């Protein structure tokens, strides 16, 4: 009777074990929901904030857009002074010097524009960027170069494939990881466990017929004539 | 008796599914909610940069205000006094204005959507310089900037690989991704090593199943045909005696 | 084996004490050379995997330091709390994330709550149940081995004699075929 | 399967020392190769951890709470009758991190310029790489040293109090609820404040298992592989002797016994 109780209660233990797992789950889901839920309203708050910033950038962009022309005017008015000199006290030369200081702070644009030109080429090489980055990304390829050890024939050869790897070796990352993943999910256990039972059927049929049936027939059907004819031998 | 033990199985065998099933159905919904907030808390980030840089532009506006207020102040009185060799330097300084003109216009046109795209490494200036972080973008930042790779193609080179490792991200959606960056390539090897475990037993187990379903069937088949024959022969062995 | 002799010659420069290890293998490897090559190939892969990972984390550590000191201004940007800093902010921020800091808190800005409960459970709850359910068969595999083992002993209990009995069986039978021709003449 | 069991036994002879002795190569000598630096980086992080995420675990609230005034702005326009006096008390709970925002125009540029390289003066050897690049990329931002003052003008009314309300309160609960649902598992009653400071060990028991227990599981499932294999041998054993038994003895010897005896039983025949 104890054999069944264990079998039942052992599954009950599994139930009790799983019971903990459920109570281990719901409590955090609200906190997982809540903070996210607060974020969702944060979108709506951000929906306004997205308009808020637009109403901000515009109000400021239109200012510098009105002043810069005024700034440009004073230089364009400074040209008139140059044209006035062309038509022909010292502090006008300190004025010129401070305008030169503006060139220094003006160049900040130049350091940015070249940066702006950085994007203007960092975008142009669009799908090629992986190859150009492989020059300063070899670390990432090595991962595959380690994965290439799954392909010993391609171990050394994979070194030079790093260039088109990000778009081409991707499949090796996919096929390999996905296969050994998928193999893990429903081949590593399933096929192995499935295969195993077949050996169990092999002990089965051999036992059922070749051992059990063969030893169930012969030793019972055989003895009778052995004693009967020897009976006449007496 | 038997029914009483069966009932003890019954109480177990009605909740057993309920625990795992309710848990695992939530499990998949939980997973989405994690990512499904990530892309929108990301919107906060991509939004945050809008705030940051534009706030800097507000600062810049205040800054260039502070470079024009005195600058625009100092010229006039000297201009007014004349309005009411050194010519050459002014003239070449006039040529400086001519290029300044359009290049003050860009002061505004900087924030044309072009810089809205240059904002990708810019607002976090530490991520900007290629000669400082062009390898770092692909080590430290890749785990972070992954989802925008579907829109910003530059990061895709670090994303699509992960996007094909998306099972790896599922198990480490937020922070565990940074460690499998190292461990995963071994993990697959270990899994490869595990399927090799099947190889290390299938290498000779296959021959067994191959051996047996041939060798076993012979014995099964031959024994059958033998048994069906000798069966009709043991009875004669008595027929030789029943009269004797 | 030609592959191992190549890379072992490179490992050999460092396996100086292991000679007392290798020398005993060469007395038994004949049935395991390929195994040790399979071990050799995977292990050699782990090495270069280790080498890359050393660089990966080291730089990943040096840059946490940079970005760390970047955000530390949250403390000083609230510099009016320097006197009360340790009692309120450091105490809480450490006594929770300190152990989780190395591997579990890097994304507290987007996943603080997400990882601690959901993802952390996603691992532990993912592994515990699957193993436990896998253990329900496995501890039945202990059963299936236990019954199988006793089947072997119980089976061998009868094969303890049957495997020995065939030699008696062959001799106690083949004597008859020698006389059979003398038997074959009495049937007349 | 007598010979088939000698093979793994023969393999077991050298594989034994492959375990007791040669595991050190793969797990101990690799430190000589690279695994020292890897663990030094791993141990290095164990000091980066103490430095880095202390700000992250609170930074996540600065840019999150500071949103609560961003919504306030638009409403506080037609709420403009209040915006100013609504500023100081309310921000004490909802909008203190406003200071980050009102100073983001500089600190986001200053954090990388001064603080990002200043956890300690040991970074002095890298101050030069940061400056030579920041001195150019930051040129547009450097002209903003007067805007910072103007924002500081009225926010000064804020840099005296918020320690007591949102710093005092917001984090007070912050650690707990996050700590709670890990001790609610089996020790719920002690999760309030008791098992809180004990949480790092309690969670470490889960964090560590995520590396040690997964590795233990790897051998559990890998041992289960061995269990199948050793399970395979015994079944491969029993049948290996049953399959031979029928052909060597039953079909061969057991048959050749009785059908020969019959000619003796049925000899007079």
């Amino acid at each position: 009777i104890k054999e069944v109780r264990d079998a039942t209660l052992a599954h009950k233990a599994e139930a009790l074990e799983l019971q903990r797992q459920l109570r281990r789950l719901q409590t955090q889901y609200d906190l997982l929901t809540g903070q996210s839920s607060a974020l969702i309203q944060g979108r709506r708050a951000r929906v306004a904030a997205t308009s808020a910033v637009s109403g901000q950038i515009t109000a400021i962009e239109d200012s510098l857009s009105a002043r810069n022309l005024q700034m440009n005017g004073v230089l364009g008015r400074l040209a008139s002074t140059s044209q006035e000199l062309a038509h022909y006290m010292l502090g006008a030369f300190s004025l010129l010097k401070v305008i030169e200081s503006e060139l220094q702070g003006y160049l900040s644009a130049t350091r940015s524009r070249v940066g702006r030109c950085s994007a203007l080429i960092q975008a142009a090489s669009d799908v090629q960027e992986q190859g150009a980055v492989d020059d300063r990304d070899s670390f990432l390829h090595g991962v595959r170069d380690l994965l290439s050890i799954h392909s010993n024939t391609q171990a050394g050869l994979s070194t030079y494939v790093s260039a088109p790897a990000i778009i081409q070796q991707i499949v090796a990352l996919q096929s390999d990881l996905s296969s050994l993943q998928s193999d893990l999910e429903n081949s590593l256990p399933d096929d192995r466990n499935r295969c195993i039972n077949e050996l169990c059927t092999h002990i089965q049929n051999l036992q059922q017929l070749l051992f059990a049936s063969s030893t169930t027939a012969q030793p019972i059907l055989t003895p009778w004539p052995l004693m009967k004819e020897l009976d006449e031998m007496g | 008796d038997r029914e009483a033990a069966l009932q003890e199985r019954e109480l177990a065998a009605k909740e057993v599914e309920r625990l795992r099933n309710i848990v695992r159905r939530q499990r998949k919904d939980l997973k989405a909610r994690m990512l499904e907030v990530s892309r929108e808390e990301a919107e906060r980030k991509r939004m945050l940069d809008e705030r940051a840089n534009y706030r800097h532009k507000q600062a810049l506006l205040e800054a260039y205000d502070q470079q024009c207020d005195e600058a625009t102040r100092i010229f006039a009185e000297y201009h007014k006094r004349l309005q009411v060799i050194p010519a050459s330097e002014v003239v070449v300084d006039i040529s400086n204005s001519a290029k300044d003109f359009i290049e003050k216009e860009v002061s505004a046109f900087f924030q044309s959507p072009d810089n809205s795209l240059y904002m990708l490494p810019a607002t976090p200036q530490g991520l900007a310089r290629d000669p400082s972080a062009i390898p770092s973008i692909c080590r430290i930042s890749a785990a972070l900037q992954y989802p925008a790779g579907l829109e910003g193609s530059d990061a895709s080179l670090a994303s699509v690989l992960e996007s094909l490792e998306f099972c790896l991200r599922v198990r480490g959606s937020e922070a565990c991704v940074l460690e499998d960056l190292a461990k995963a390539i071994d993990l697959v090897h270990i899994r490869q090593d595990l399927v090799e475990s099947g190889h290390s037993l299938l290498d000779h187990a296959f021959r067994a199943q191959q051996k047996y379903e041939r060798t076993t069937n012979y014995c099964l088949d031959l024994a059958s045909e033998q048994e069906n024959t000798i069966s009709d022969q043991w009875l004669p062995e008595l027929r030789t005696a029943v009269q004797n | 084996d030609a592959a191992r002799i190549s890379e072992v010659k490179a490992w050999l420069t460092s396996q100086f004490e292991a000679v007392g290890k290798e020398v005993p293998n060469f007395e038994y490897t004949h049935r395991s050379i390929t195994h040790l090559y399979n071990l050799a190939t995977a292990s050699q892969a782990k090495s270069q995997a280790a080498t890359i990972v050393a660089n990966d984390f080291r730089l990943k550590a040096s840059e946490y330091r940079a970005q760390a000191a970047r955000i530390r201004e949250i403390l000083e940007s609230a510099g009016m709390s320097q006197e009360s800093l340790p009692s309120n902010v450091v105490s809480s921020a450490q006594v929770l994330a300190n152990v989780a800091n190395l591997l579990n808190i890097r994304d507290t800005e987007l996943s603080s709550f997400l990882v601690a409960m959901g993802d952390i459970s996603l691992r532990k709850t993912g592994v515990e149940e699957k193993r436990a359910k896998a253990q329900k068969e496995s501890n039945a595999l202990l059963d299936y081995t236990r019954k199988a083992i006793q089947r072997l002993t119980y089976l061998k209990k009868i094969l303890a004699q049957l495997e020995d009995d065939v030699v008696p069986c062959e001799s106690q039978m083949e004597n008859w075929k020698t006389n059979l021709e003398v038997m074959a003449v009495k049937e007349e | 399967q007598g010979a088939a069991q000698n093979l793994p036994a023969d393999v077991n002879q050298l594989i034994d020392q492959l375990e007791r002795h040669c595991l050190a190569p793969d797990g101990s000598l690799v430190t000589k190769s690279v695994y020292s630096d890897l663990q030094l980086a791993r141990e290095e992080m164990s000091r980066e951890r103490l430095r880095y995420l202390e700000a992250m675990a609170i930074y996540c609230e600065a840019v999150a709470m500071v949103e609560e005034y961003q919504q306030a702005i638009s409403v506080a326009n037609h709420g403009g009758i209040r915006d100013v006096q609504g500023l100081y008390p309310q921000l004490g709970l909802k909008n203190s991190p406003q200071v980050y925002e009102t100073l983001e125009h500089r600190l986001v540029v200053a954090e990388a310029a001064q603080k990002l390289r200043l956890p300690l003066i040991s970074d002095g050897g890298e101050i030069h790489e940061e400056e030579i690049e920041k001195w150019l990329g930051i040129t547009p931002a450097y002209l903003s040293y007067v805007q910072l003052q103007n924002t500081i003008s009225m926010d000064m009314a804020d840099y005296q109090m918020f320690l007591a309300r949102e710093i005092e309160g917001r984090l007070k609960e912050k650690c707990d609820k996050l700590a709670d649902a890990i001790v609610d598992d089996t020790d719920s009653s002690t999760g309030n404040r008791n098992s809180s400071a004990r949480l790092p060990e309690r969670v470490k028991f889960i964090i560590e298992e995520i590396e040690r227990d997964e590795a233990a599981l790897r051998e559990d499932l890998y041992s289960a592989d061995r269990k199948f294999a050793e399970y395979y041998n015994v079944l491969e054993q029993i049948l290996g002797v049953l399959i031979k038994l029928v052909k060597d003895l039953k079909l061969e010897h057991q048959h050749k016994y009785n059908e020969m005896q019959k000619t003796w039983l049925c000899k007079r025949c």
